[PDB]
């Protein structure tokens, strides 16, 4: 689901670092499969969870 | 004379889709295949129409008409106003144009699915009866008041709706799915002609269409 | 008990490595699942039609052929 | 020049239709080696050739 | 010291008919136009009835057996793929066993190909030669020696010309295999003739369309309880219901879910930079094989069994084998075997029936769950298909697992694939098992068989293409 | 640290840890062995996120 | 045996099989 900034400004610092450490465990199981070797509908992935977790983390500060 | 009679029923049955489909600039749209999704959306609603009726409700032996067996029918209707409203989720586009794909797909694959096949094999007889010039009639009054039906499922569904026109479109809709088991009760009451059995459905049609048209822009102008 | 012991084992490894090969398989995808749907959906409908018409056309056939 | 492009299709198909003959005849003469040791080297590298072959088209064709 | 027993087949091996393969590649298009020549013979073959058969309204012991088998009785594939399948099934085995030693030699492969066909014709007499004298067709005396003959003749040469025609699929003229197809179309024919047939039987309250969407179509035009002849139609016990047809489409959905499953193996080319792929091991690693050979096993035993029981009545190997008796309970007369082992191996016809006798129906579900693996276990050997060939296979195509040797991928895919058999087999029975326990029209096994079937010429056809 | 290293394997993954060893590989990046307690199985914790 | 002879010796063996239902009800009529 496109993680927009725009609805992420209401929510509380805790309904957003529990985003954020399930984004990161989304990127683990991601790194992961990118070396057990899996489909590029999950490799390409990479780059839309690390920039999720960028938006996280800039709404955040 | 037998083909003459059946291609005129056809021909007043199909054109004025047609008519429809091109003047509301559908076909600008490449909307065809959307219709054809809803009419597929329409022919799963009406099986499980179909197999609920079936699994829920016992037949009646009654002789005297039976008043709960089309008021439970009448009940079942709401499934074709939920599959409206799926098939508009599920098309993308202007308000107008959901309305439009959504009553035009639906009314297109019941035409075909109740009407061809009577008008095939009925009107190609060799014995001339008006019930089939009335069905295809009757196939117009559908169209209209499933465009009216779709306009209002729009009304409901929207976000911004205001509280004030919700209950009148929840009225309109109540009165629209329910009008086929209205228009069933008052003409076996009366007795009625099939001739005023079918100007009495496009009256009650024509009404519910204006009442929702006006709803409609007043809605659209609240906003605008 | 240790013949019930010599079954269950190979039956408790089976079922571990069962539950291994599962949690390692990827599940379809529901395009995928879609797309191989409609090819099956068009083979069988293919399939079926030619018999179908082929078993119909030679019903009347077969009933001058042997009825009679 | 112009004839012999007008007549480029039948060499092609000529030249197609020794190549099955030789290589009929190669089929024949490993069918006909009495011994199964020399059957089996003869056999060997053909299909080995026949790999070489396929893994140099999929190489142009790449 | 055993003389080879391909060499006492070979003298036998040459009035053998052999197809001539192709000198030149066929182009795609003429593959498919081959393909539905020969697809198109086959049906004509199965609608085409036998001469001479006197008219017997005999129960069909078969009627399941047939639809596995693609055989529709009374006509020239009578005896369908049965004696194909288990020539290759005998000689496949007998490969495995090693009690026949097949050299690597063209000459000996080509002996095992001869030899496979020759029992396959060979089955094919006896059994048309067993069909006729165990009176199918009517008392042999009745029917007389020149009608007999006839019909044995005609039996052999359409088994062998089906032989043909496989054959000439598997070379290369057509797409895939042409005992795949003809399973496939006999299952997909089966099905669509139930679901829309015109055909009108005359229950004894009326006539009643066979066809569950005509007959659907009929009632609620012709009843004025449309609720109640919905009803009627949805739980007809006499003919295909609506509900059959439901069913049948849910499993068809749920086998192509199950068959989409796979183990995705992360391949590199070893010479070439960059180039990834992965080798599926799919959950069905090993096919409809263990289905179709645990039903041509089972056929088998129903054929010899009910051969025994109609000549030598009474004895006690022949009663443990199989009892049969001819259930005309309202119906089609339908054969069921009442004792023995068969009527253990026969599927239970309802819920009912389960509960009825509920120690059937748990000795049936055993045998076919451990039949399915134990069969998916021998094929995988024998296929040629195991780690080890599979490895062998991709060190030909300079394949090779990103940081394992080759060596190491054999062990890699020794993990998997022998789990992968064995538990794709148990699934594919238990899907056979809640398929037949739900009804579905064209039978579990059927159903099964053309889905993964279509799956696979559609992947051959795409890799073709 | 082999400290970070097992305080951070008994949370992304809840096991403990008998001992850790790392190296600097050629390329750049530090391989580390972690070696599980008696009791917990590798091929098992392996088998569970992904690495089988 | 080529594919074509297969295919006509197909053919020739149903029509042979007409052939013999006709012939059959000839000799029964």
């Amino acid at each position: 689901a496109k993680i927009k900034a725009r609805d992420l400004r209401g929510k509380k610092k805790e309904e957003l670092l529990k985003q954020l450490d399930d984004l990161k465990v989304e990127l683990s199981q991601l790194r992961v499969a990118k070396v057990t070797g899996g489909a590029a509908s999950k490799l390409s992935k990479i780059r839309v969870v690390r920039k999720s977790i960028a938006r996280v983390l800039t709404v955040i500060n | 004379m037998t083909l003459f009679h059946f291609g005129n029923c056809f021909a007043l049955a199909y054109f004025p889709y047609f008519i429809t489909y091109k003047c509301s600039g559908l076909s600008e749209y490449n909307a065809f295949w959307k219709c054809v999704q809803a009419g597929v959306t329409y022919l799963f609603v009406q099986l499980c129409k179909m197999l609920f009726l079936a699994t829920f409700f016992p037949t009646w032996e009654g002789g005297i008409y039976d008043f709960i067996g089309e008021f439970m029918k009448a009940s079942v209707d709401v499934a074709d106003l939920i599959g409206l409203n799926l098939v508009m989720s599920r098309n993308a586009g202007k308000g107008e144009y959901k309305i439009m794909v959504a009553a035009l797909g639906w009314a297109t694959a019941e035409l075909i699915m109740s009407r061809c096949i009577p008008l095939w094999v009925g009107a190609r007889g060799i014995e001339f009866d008006w019930k089939y010039i009335q069905m295809s009639i009757d196939s117009n009054i559908s169209l209209v008041h499933y465009i009216v039906a779709s306009a209002q499922v729009w009304m409901i569904t929207r976000y911004d709706l205001y509280h004030t026109f919700r209950p009148a479109v929840l009225l309109l809709m109540f009165l629209s799915v329910y009008k086929a088991f209205v228009m069933e009760t008052f003409v076996h009451l009366c007795s009625l002609g099939s001739w005023t059995a079918l100007l009495a459905r496009a009256v009650v049609t024509g009404l519910l269409a204006l009442s929702t048209l006006a709803l409609y822009v007043a809605v659209v102008n609240v906003h605008s | 008990m240790d013949q019930v012991m010599q079954f269950v084992e190979p039956s408790r490894q089976f079922v571990k490595d069962s539950i291994r090969l599962v949690k390692r398989c990827t599940k379809p995808d529901r395009k995928e699942f879609q797309k191989i749907a409609m090819a099956t959906a068009i083979g069988f409908a293919i399939m079926g039609f030619i018999g179908f018409f082929v078993k119909l056309i030679h019903i009347p056939i077969n009933n001058i052929i042997v009825g009679g | 020049e112009n004839f012999l492009k007008l007549t480029h299709v039948q060499r092609q198909e000529a030249a197609q239709s020794r190549r099955e003959e030789k290589k009929r005849a190669e089929k024949e003469r490993i069918m006909n080696e009495e011994d199964p040791e020399k059957q089996r080297r003869l056999e060997e590298a053909a299909l080995r050739r026949e790999q070489k072959k396929l893994e140099k088209k999929q190489m142009k064709m790449k | 010291m055993a003389i080879k027993f391909l060499e006492v087949i070979k003298p036998f091996c040459v009035i053998l008919p052999e197809i001539q393969k192709p000198e030149r590649k066929i182009q795609f298009k003429e593959k498919v136009l081959w393909t539905a020549i020969t697809l198109f013979i086959f049906l004509v073959c199965c609608q085409i009835p036998l001469f001479g058969i006197m008219s017997s309204d005999s129960a069909d012991p078969f009627y399941w057996m047939r639809v596995i088998l693609a055989s529709n009785r009374g006509t020239l594939m009578e005896l369908g793929i049965s004696p194909i399948v288990t020539s290759g099934l005998i000689m496949q085995l007998l490969a495995g066993a090693k009690i026949i030693e097949v050299g690597d030699t063209p000459k000996d492969r080509a002996l095992f190909n001869g030899a496979q066909k020759l029992f396959g014709m060979i089955i094919t007499i006896g059994q048309s030669i067993v069909y006729v004298m165990t009176g199918m067709y009517g008392d042999p005396s009745e029917m007389g020696a020149g009608i007999c003959l006839l019909i044995t003749i005609q039996l052999f040469v359409a088994g062998l010309i089906v032989l043909l025609l496989d054959e000439l699929l598997q070379k290369g003229y057509g797409l895939g295999s042409g005992i795949s197809l003809f399973i496939a179309t006999n299952i997909c024919e089966t099905i669509v003739w139930k679901a829309f047939s015109p055909t009108t039987v005359n229950t004894g309250r009326g006539m009643e369309f066979e066809g569950a969407i005509i007959a659907l179509f009929h009632l609620l035009a012709t009843r004025t309880d449309k609720v109640r002849a919905l009803r009627e139609a949805f739980y007809r016990q006499n003919l295909p219901n609506l509900m059959n047809l439901i069913a049948t489409i849910f499993v068809f959905a749920v086998v192509i879910y199950f068959q989409g499953f796979r183990v995705d193996l992360p391949i590199k080319s070893a010479r070439y930079r960059g180039q990834y792929n992965t080798y599926p091991i799919k959950l069905f690693y090993t096919s409809n094989i263990p289905i179709i050979l645990q039903s041509a096993l089972v056929s088998n035993l129903y054929v010899i069994s009910q051969m025994l029981s109609a000549r030598f009545s009474g004895n006690l190997l022949v009663s443990l084998l199989g009892t049969w008796s001819d259930t005309s309970s309202g119906g089609p007369a339908r054969a069921y075997p009442v004792g023995g082992l068969c009527h253990y191996l026969s599927p239970p016809e309802s819920f009912g029936s389960v509960l009825e006798d509920p120690v059937h129906a748990v000795v049936y579900i055993v045998f076919m769950l451990g039949s399915c693996a134990f069969f998916s276990k021998t094929w995988i050997e024998v296929s040629g298909s195991s780690a080890k060939d599979v490895a062998k296979q991709l060190k030909e195509q300079q394949m090779v697992m990103r940081g394992h040797r080759e060596t190491s991928m054999v062990h890699e895919l020794n993990r998997y694939i022998p789990t992968a058999a064995a538990f794709g087999g148990l699934c594919i029975g238990a899907l056979s098992v809640l398929a037949d326990f739900l009804g579905a029209i064209g039978s579990g096994t059927g159903i099964l068989l053309a889905v993964t079937i279509i799956y696979q010429y559609f992947e051959i056809f795409v890799k073709e293409q | 640290n082999k400290h970070q290293i097992k305080q951070a394997v008994k949370k992304l993954y809840d096991i403990d840890v008998a001992k850790v060893n790392t190296l600097i590989r050629p390329d750049g990046e530090k391989k580390a062995y972690v070696r599980l307690a008696p009791d917990y199985d590798a091929l098992d914790v392996a088998n569970k996120i992904g690495i089988i | 045996v080529g594919p074509v002879p297969v295919l006509v010796m197909s053919l020739l063996f149903i029509a042979s099989v007409f052939m013999l239902h006709i012939w059959g009800k000839y000799t029964r009529s």
